[PDB]
C-alpha cells in the first residue's frame, strides 16, 4: 500500500533539484514569502474497487507558481516549459513507476494577481489490507465408499 | 439481509485460483419444440435438451490462456477444463458454490492493446455438466 | 553422425541459413534484443519451409543458446547469481549472438528382413 | 383515482410467495393467417391460436430456481408450475388477480456476478392456460 | 431498521480508538478547539423503493480534519494514510456489515485555511415498517358440487 | 503490480518498426460442430479448426500500405507479411512478444479525409500461424 | 510532424475543380475464398479480385450532378468520370495525389431540403482503376 | 454566397400550393449488375435502370391526403400526381425548380395523435419521370 | 519540443507589427496604462498521449483590448476586424506551422467597463523526451543446429 | 468411453495415387455395392434375398493445381490401352483411437477433364472411378 506522503516528498525532491525557488506546503508560508514561491498539494483522490482485493486510484496533483515581485510573468512562461520537461510518462516512487495519464495547465488571476496552475493525474492499482487464518496441511484423508 | 454483491466473487480454473477476475457467468439454454394438440388453442412445447454457455472476464496480468490452450490447439488436440465459482457476501444469507465441467473455450486472444487503455480479456466457452455445492 | 547423408543435409541447411545471416545482419544491424527476435523469427520460418517439403521431420525449434550466453557472461566478469532466466536471456552481449536450433533427419532403407512361412 | 403502480405487486410461484420480485409480465400472442377475398381490397385474417410468453425478474437472494428445476432437468423430466399475480394499489379502483398455469421455463442461470453490481435474475417462460380472479 | 445514530457512534468509536485528537459533532465545538480537531457528520441519504417492503439506501459520510496551529499540513498527509487503512470494504454496525462502494478525498481551503475532507459511501437494503392482521387457521371447509 | 497499459505497445511490420500505431489486435476463432450423444441431455461439440482475424489502426503519416500492396495487387499477385507485437509496461510483471505470420490484408484505403479531422487508417487482415516469444 | 488534416483537401472531378467539398473517400475491397488444406488447422484464403467503392460529400451550391448525369441517364447511356484527390498539409511531411478512374455513380439526388437546415449532397460511386502520383 | 437553406422551400402538389410543408426529398436509385471480365482484376457494373423514391413531411392542418386518395383507393382505382419543388434562397446563387411526375403514394394515414404532441404527416411515394426547370 | 515562450513572442511580434497600441503581459502594467492597451496570455493547455512517444496538445490563447478613455467602443469594433484578418488558418513558429481550429469572441463588461475578448485554439503534435542506449553492430553470429 | 472428440475429422486425411503423394485432396471415397436377388419361398410371407456379387465405386476431388490426370491417362486412353492404378488412403485424427489405412486396387477412371474454368471461380476437379480389390492396413 503506497503512501501519499512518499509521493508528495518525491515530487518535492524533484522540484528542489531542478529549481532554485522555495517550495511550500502550507498557505501560511507562501504569504510570508518575499518573492516567487512554489505551492504543492494533492487535489483529489478517487478510489474504486476493481477486484476483490485491489483498488483503482486516480490522484490529481497541483503545482502553483506565484510571482510576488512585479513584472515576473515571462518567468511564469519559462517555468511551464521546465515543468513540462520534468514530468513526461511516469514517476518512480518507492521502487514503483506510476503512469501519468494527462496534463492540464491554466493561467488565471487569483484575487488581484495572475498565477500559474500546473496539474497532472496519476493512475495505478493498489491492494487492500486483509487478515487470513492459517491452516495445517492435510495429513489423513478417510474416505469410505458405501454399498 | 442484502442482495449478493459480485465484489465477493472467487473463481478456480483448472484447479488454480484466478486472482484477477472481473465477472463470471454460466447459463443453460433449453431446447424446445412446438407441438400443437388437436382441440387445444394454446400451443405447447416438448423439452429436448440444453446447451451450456458462459464467459469469463479478467484483467490482462499474465499469459494464462496462452499457456492453457495455445500449443495444444495447433496440433489438433482440444483440452477440457473444470471451473468452480463461489459467491459469499458477508451481509448476505449464505454462500453459493457451483462446479462447471467439460469446459471448451470458443477462441484465443493473442494480442489486444490500445493507447491509454488498460487491457482486459473476455473468453466465452461452452460446458456440459455441473454440480451443486452449498446451495442456499 | 557416422552416415554421410545426414551430415550432408545438416551442412546444406547450415550453409543456406548462413547466407541469410551474413547478407543482412552481419555488420549492418545493431545488437539489440528486438533484432535478435527478428532474426529468430526469420530462421524459424525458413525451417518451417523445410519441414513442409519433408526434408526434415516436423516440430523443429529455434531459440537463444542459454549455455553459451551464460559462459560468455561469466567470461566478461558479469555476475549470474540472483538473476532471473528472462534477465539472462535479454542481457547485453556486446557484438556476439548465440542461437540454438533443433532438427531431426531420417535415414534411408538399407537392411530389410523378410520371414516367409510355408 | 390513480393508475395502478407496480410497487404494489405480489407473486406466488409453485404455491410459495416470492418476497423478492422486481417485475412480472405475461402476454398472449395470437396466430393470424392472411386471407384475400375476391372482390375485396382490404386483406383479412383468420385466427388460429396463441402462444403464451412471460418473464420474472427477481433479486439474487436464494437458490430458488436451482432447487426448482436443476436436478430434474438433468434426468430428462421437465416440471410445470402455477403462478398467481396480484396488483392492489390502495389509491387505485380495485385489485386484480390472475393465475398463469402450465408454466415451463426457458433457461436456468447457474452463476452471474460482476464486481460492484448487485445480482439479479431474469427468467423467461411459456404458458398455456390462465384464469381470472377479481377482475375490475 | 438500522439507526443513523448507531452508525455515527460506531464511526466515532473507531476514530477515538485509532487517534488522539478530539472528535466533534457540532460546529460550535470546533471553533473553541485550540488545535487539530475532527469533525464528523452524515452528508446525505437517498432512499429508493426496490421491492414492496424494502428500500435501497445510499449514505455519504464526511470526516474533516482541521489543523489550527501553523505548519501542520504534513500531519494532514499522514492522517489520510491512517484513515485509508481504517475503512476498507465494510464496517460492522449492530451485528451487520455494510459495504463501502467508493472513497473520495479532497484538500481545499475553507475561508483562509486549507482542510482535509475524507468521504465514503455506504450501500445497503433495509425493510420498511408495516402492520399485518392475524388470521386463525382453517378448521372447516364446506364445498358443494352442484349438478 | 498494474494491468498492462497499451501505451507501452510496439509493432514491427514486414521487418520495419511502425512508429505511428494506435491499437493492435489479433484473435483466433475456433470452428465447432454440434454433436448430440444418445442418452446425454447436454449437447457437446467437436473442434475442427480455427480462423485468424485482426486489425491495425495507425495515423495517416505516410503511404505505407500503398507501397506495401497497391502495385502487386493490380497484377494478380498477393503478398504475405509477418508482424511482431510487444507489450512491455514498466509497472507490469513482464514483457509479452508474439509473432503473427502469413498475414493477408482485407482491403486498401486510397483516400479518406474530412474537413477538421485528423486522418486515421484501420486495416483488417487474416493470418494462419503464430509463435510465442517471452510469454509471462 | 503532424498527421494530415482533411482541411487541406482538394478534389478535381471530370477535369473541373470542386470548390465546395466536405469529405472524400475511396476504398478497394478484396474478394477472398476460403480454402482448407489437408493436415493444416488454420484456414487459408485465395485472392480473387476487388471492388472499388467511395463517396463524395459536398454542400448544395449548384446543380453539378444534374448537369453531369441527369439527361444522359434517362436515354439509357451511362457516363464514366475521372477524379483526382490531393492532400497537402503544410505541417505534414508531403503531398499525396491519387487518380480514381472509370467512376460510375450510384444514384442522383433531385431535391432534398428541410426547414432550418443547410443542404448537403452525398454521392456514392464505384470505380475500377487508379494511379499513384506523388506518394510519400 | 451561402449554401441554400431549406427555409426557402416551396411545394406544389396536384397543381395546389402546399402552404404547410416541413421537408421534401426525391431520389433516383440506379440498378447495377456485376460483370467480371476475363483478364481484369477490378469488377465492373452494367447500368440497367432506376427507381424513384421520395417522401413529404407536413404539419397536420387539413385532410389533404384523405381527399386526394381515400375514396378512390377503396374502389380499386389508383391516381397519379405531379409535384413541383422550388428552392430560392435570397443569399444563394439562384433558384432551382424540378417537376416530379407519375407519383404514386405508398400509404395513407387516417389518424395519428398523441397527448402533448403536435401532429405531423410523412408520406413516402414512388415516381417515374422528371423535368428540369431553372437549374443553376 | 516547441516552447510556449516562443509562441507567445511570435504572437506579440505580430501584434506589434500590425498595431500602434501597447501590448502588455502582466496585470500590473495594464492598470498603469493611460489608455487603450492590449493584454495577451495563454489561457489553457491540455496534453494527451496519442502514441508511445508523441502527445496531442490543445492551446487556448486570449487577447484582450481594454479601452481606458471614454467613447472608444467603435475602435473596439474595428480592432476585431483587424484581428480577424491577422489570424486565419495557421501561424508559423520556429519553422513550424500550427493549425488554428476555431475562433471565439465575446464582448462583456468586467467590473464597470466593457472589454473585448478575442480567443483562438491551436492544435499540434509534439514528441516527448526519452533516453536510448547505444548498441554496436552484430559482428559474430554463432548458430548450432542439433541432431 | 464415447466422446464427441473421438469422431474423426476429415482434415486429417491423406492420399497416395500410383505411389505418389497428392497434397491436394479435397475428399476421397470408396464403397462396395452388393448385388441381391429377391427369392420368394413358399409358405413364408417375408421375402428373402440372395447375395450374388458387388460393385466398387468411388471418386476423388482435388484442387486444380497441376495436370496430374492428363499426364496419367490422356495419351494412353487415345491409343486404346487402359491403365490401372492403386490408391492408399489414411485417416489419422490425433483425438481418435487410432488410424485407418486402406489400399484400393485395380482402379479404372471414368472420365478425363481437359478444361473447366469460370470467371471469378476457383478451379476444382472431380474424378469418379471403379475398382475391384482392396486390403486392410491398421484398422481400428
Amino acid at each position: 500500500m503506497l503512501k501519499y506522503k512518499e509521493i508528495l516528498e518525491t515530487i518535492i525532491e524533484i522540484l528542489k533539484k531542478n529549481f532554485t525557488e522555495s517550495i511550500f506546503i502550507d498557505d501560511e508560508s507562501v504569504q510570508g514569502s518575499e518573492g516567487s514561491c512554489f505551492f504543492v498539494s494533492i487535489l483529489s483522490v478517487i478510489c474504486t474497487p476493481v477486484m476483490l482485493n485491489t483498488n483503482n486510484k486516480d490522484i490529481v496533483i497541483s503545482i502553483k507558481y506565484l510571482p510576488k515581485p512585479q513584472s515576473k510573468s515571462i518567468r511564469m512562461y519559462e517555468i511551464s516549459d521546465e515543468l513540462n520537461k520534468l514530468f513526461n510518462r511516469n514517476i518512480k516512487v518507492t521502487d514503483r513507476k506510476l503512469n501519468i495519464t494527462k496534463l492540464e495547465q491554466s493561467i488565471k488571476k487569483e484575487e488581484s494577481i495572475y498565477v500559474l496552475n500546473f496539474t497532472f493525474t496519476l493512475n495505478y492499482l493498489d491492494s487492500v489490507y486483509e487478515e487470513d487464518v492459517v491452516y495445517e496441511n492435510m495429513k489423513e484423508i478417510n474416505l469410505n465408499l458405501g454399498e | 439481509r442484502n442482495v449478493m454483491s459480485g465484489t465477493w466473487g472467487e473463481l478456480w480454473l483448472d484447479g488454480n485460483k484466478v486472482a484477477e477476475v472481473k465477472k463470471f457467468q454460466a447459463k443453460m439454454e433449453f431446447t424446445k419444440e412446438d407441438i400443437i394438440i388437436a382441440g387445444q388453442m394454446g400451443t405447447d412445447t416438448k423439452y429436448m435438451g440444453y446447451k451450456g454457455k458462459g464467459s469469463i472476464t479478467l484483467y490482462h496480468v499474465s499469459s494464462r490462456m496462452h499457456k492453457l490452450i495455445g500449443e495444444k490447439i495447433k496440433r489438433g488436440s482440444e483440452p477440457r477444463f473444470v471451473a468452480i465459482s463461489k459467491l459469499n457476501d458477508p451481509d448476505s444469507y449464505g454462500a453459493e458454490r457451483i462446479a462447471v465441467k467439460n469446459i471448451a473455450f470458443d477462441d484465443l486472444t493473442l494480442a489486444d492493446w490500445e493507447v491509454g487503455v488498460k487491457g482486459e480479456i473476455e473468453a466465452p466457452f461452452t460446458f456440459t455438466e455441473y454440480d451443486f455445492l452449498d446451495i442456499i | 553422425f557416422q552416415k554421410i547423408k545426414i551430415v550432408d543435409t545438416l551442412d546444406i541447411i547450415h550453409s543456406d541459413i548462413r547466407k541469410v545471416i551474413i547478407d543482412d545482419y552481419i555488420g549492418k544491424v545493431t545488437n539489440s534484443y528486438d533484432n535478435k527476435c527478428l532474426l529468430i523469427v526469420a530462421i524459424k520460418s525458413y525451417l518451417e519451409e523445410l519441414e513442409k517439403s519433408a526434408l526434415i521431420e516436423s516440430d523443429s525449434t529455434v531459440e537463444i543458446d542459454f549455455e553459451a550466453q551464460k559462459s560468455y557472461l561469466k567470461s566478461k566478469g558479469v555476475d549470474l547469481s540472483y538473476m532471473t532466466l528472462q534477465e539472462i536471456k535479454e542481457a547485453n552481449t556486446g557484438s556476439k549472438v548465440f542461437l540454438k536450433a533443433k532438427i531431426k533427419v531420417l535415414d534411408a532403407m538399407e537392411d530389410i528382413d523378410l520371414s516367409i512361412e510355408i
